[PDB]
C-alpha cells in the first residue's frame, strides 16, 4: 500500500449524504470502509453494521473485506469513481 | 508514485557521505572512509506526495567515466563544499560548469551546500561567499548545513525535489 | 541511555501536532484535530549518543490542572506560535511566565519558534520580532520552522536535547 | 449527550492520546474513536482491541466489545482513567 490513492465518491443513503474520499488501492476493503467511518464523525448508529456496496452498473453487491480495494474495478461512466455505503447486517 | 534521482558532488572529505547517511539513515559518521560511489533509495514524503528517493554519493572531484553517466542521469544536484577548506569552495564552479553542459541548459535542479557549520571555530569561508556564489548561478538555492548536527540536511533534498516538480 | 521529557506547548493552531508528528513519523498532518493531550517516544542519535526523546504534544488554553503537571515535569520547552496570527505570538509571554514561576528558575531549556514559514504571503509576525523576543528572553533559542515544509522540524527537538545536555 | 475524558496508551506506536469518548455507548464505538485518532498509523489494525491494564487490585482484561463503555468502572491510578490499545 502507501505508494497511492485514489478519489472515490461515497454515498451514504440512510444519511442522505455523499463524500469524496482518498481511498488506498492496494489496501484490504475493510481499512477503505474505516477511512469512510472515520469522515462521517460518529453520524451513523450501528454504523460497524455497514459496508461498502457497488451500485449496479446488472445488479448490485457488497464488497468482500478481505480483498484488496484495486480487486473492484471502477465504474467507467462517473468521472469519479462512486461507491454506496450501506446498512449489511 | 515517482522516482527522484538525486546526485551529491563536491571535493573529497567535505561530507558528501556524512550528509547522505545522516538523512538516510538517521546517524552521524565520524570515520571517513574515501568513496568510489554509492547509492541509497528511501520513500520519503514530499508536500504531500509519496516519493522515492535515489541518492548518488560520488567519488571526489576522480572517477571521470561514473562523472559522465551520473551528470546526464541526475535530475537534481546538491554541490557540496566545507566551511572550513576554502580549496573546496572554489572547486565547484567548474563542477556546475561541467554539469550545464551535459545538460545542454542552465535550468537544473540544482543546491549550494556549505557544510560543516557546526564548525565555528574553523570557517574560513563566510557565508556570504556561499550566498554571493548562489546568487552568480541565477539565484541557486542555497544551504548552510551540519552532518554532525542534523541541521539543514533533509532540507538539501526536498528542496531538490520542490525544484524537479517546478 | 537517557531519556528526555520535551513539551511543546501554543495556542491552538499553531503547528504543535504536525511539528510533532512530522519529526517523529515524517508525515504532514493537513488535518486540524484540536488535542488535549498527546504523547510520543522516540529513540534518535543526538551528538552521537542515543537519546530517548518524550514529546508531549499540548493543548491550547484549557486544561488549566493539567498544565502545571507537564510544567512541573518537562525538562525542555518548545513555545510555538503561527507567523499568520499575531494573537498567538502574544499569548507565548504568559505561557513562559508559567513556566519560570512553576520551576523556580529562569535557566530552563527553551526555544521559541515560528512556525509555517512556508506562508510567505500570510506573514504578520516579522522574523525580527521573534527574534527580539527570544534575545529578552535571557537570550533564548530561535527558530522559523514549517512543519508543512518539513524546515527546522528535527532542528526544534534536537537543540533542546543539547539545551539539557549543557 | 455525554463525554469523558479518557488516556489511551497505543504500546505498538508508543504513544498516547487523550480521547473523548462516549460512555453510553458501545465498546466498539470507542474503539471506533481510537482509531479515527490515529488516523492509518497502524497496520492490522482492526486486530486490535481495548484493554485494561493491570493496576492496584485489578487484572488486565479486553474490554467486551458489545457492553457499554460505562460498564467498566475506570482505574483509580490515575487523574484520568487508563485504558490501552492492544493487539490480539
Ligand atoms: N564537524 C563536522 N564534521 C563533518 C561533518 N560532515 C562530515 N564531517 C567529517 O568529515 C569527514 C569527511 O566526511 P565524508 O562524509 O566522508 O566526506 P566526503 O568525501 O565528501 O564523502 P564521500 O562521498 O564518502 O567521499 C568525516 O570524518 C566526517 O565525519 C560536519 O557536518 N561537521
Ligand atoms: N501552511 C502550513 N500549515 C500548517 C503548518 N503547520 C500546521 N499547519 C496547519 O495548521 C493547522 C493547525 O495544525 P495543528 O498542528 O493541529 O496545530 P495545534 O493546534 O498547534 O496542534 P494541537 O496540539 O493538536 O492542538 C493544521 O491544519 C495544519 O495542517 C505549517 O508549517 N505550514
Ligand atoms: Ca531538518
Ligand atoms: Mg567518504
Ligand atoms: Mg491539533
Amino acid at each position: 500500500p502507501g505508494a497511492s490513492a485514489v478519489v472515490v465518491r461515497v454515498g451514504i443513503p440512510d444519511l442522505q449524504q455523499t463524500k469524496c474520499l482518498r481511498l488506498d488501492p492496494a489496501a484490504p476493503v475493510w481499512a477503505a470502509k474505516q477511512r469512510v467511518l472515520c469522515a462521517l464523525n460518529h453520524s451513523l448508529q450501528d454504523a460497524l453494521n455497514y459496508g461498502l456496496f457497488q451500485p449496479p452498473s446488472r445488479a448490485g453487491k457488497f464488497l468482500d473485506e478481505e480483498r484488496l480495494l484495486q480487486e473492484y474495478p471502477p465504474n467507467l461512466d462517473t468521472p469519479l469513481p462512486y461507491l454506496e455505503f450501506r446498512y449489511k447486517r | 508514485m515517482r522516482e527522484y534521482k538525486l546526485v551529491v558532488l563536491g571535493s573529497g572529505g567535505v561530507g558528501k557521505s556524512a550528509l547522505t547517511v545522516q538523512f538516510v539513515q538517521g546517524i552521524f559518521v565520524d570515520e571517513y572512509d574515501p568513496t568510489i560511489e554509492d547509492s541509497y533509495r528511501k520513500q520519503v514524503e514530499v508536500d504531500a506526495q509519496q516519493c522515492m528517493l535515489e541518492i548518488l554519493d560520488t567519488a571526489g572531484t576522480q572517477f571521470t567515466a561514473m562523472r559522465d553517466l551520473y551528470m546526464k542521469n541526475g535530475q537534481g544536484f546538491a554541490l557540496v563544499y566545507s566551511i572550513t577548506a576554502q580549496s573546496t569552495f572554489n572547486d565547484l564552479q567548474d563542477l556546475r560548469e561541467q554539469i550545464l553542459r551535459v545538460k545542454d541548459t542552465d535550468d537544473v535542479p540544482m543546491i549550494l551546500v556549505g557544510n560543516k557549520c557546526d564548525l565555528e571555530d574553523e570557517r574560513v569561508v563566510g557565508k556570504e561567499q556561499g550566498q554571493n556564489l548562489a546568487r552568480q548561478w541565477n539565484n541557486c538555492a542555497f544551504l548552510e548545513s551540519s552532518a554532525k548536527s542534523k541541521i539543514n540536511v533533509n532540507e538539501i533534498f526536498y528542496d531538490l525535489v520542490r525544484q524537479i516538480n517546478r
